[PDB]
């Protein structure tokens, strides 16, 4: 009833993919483009 | 590599079981025009069974 917005609330963010799993009590704030799958794509999104 | 295929509604299915798959020559060989594959990467299929 508060944080929800019409058409989705894009203020908050979440990292779907990362090169490795974070340990408990660890912070990664990096918003850049990194490797998603098993093939390193060298930065900008592409190459599966 | 078959000479002639079937139609789009006549499509034939070949059962693949009890086999070992090498996907490096089917993808990284750059012998195919394009591929669109969802849910899994082409390199992951070699380490996934």
């Amino acid at each position: 009833n508060l944080d929800s917005k019409v058409g989705g609330n894009y203020n908050y963010l979440y990292r779907l993919f990362r090169k490795s799993n974070l340990k408990p009590f660890e912070r990664d704030i990096s918003t850049e483009i990194y490797q998603a799958g098993s093939t390193p794509c060298n930065g900008v999104k592409g190459f599966n | 590599n078959a000479t002639r295929f079937a139609s789009v509604y006549a499509w034939n299915r070949k059962r693949i079981s009890n086999c070992v798959a090498d996907y490096s020559v089917l993808y990284n060989s750059a012998s195919f025009s394009t591929f669109k594959c969802y849910g899994v990467s082409p390199t992951k299929l070699n380490d996934l069974c």
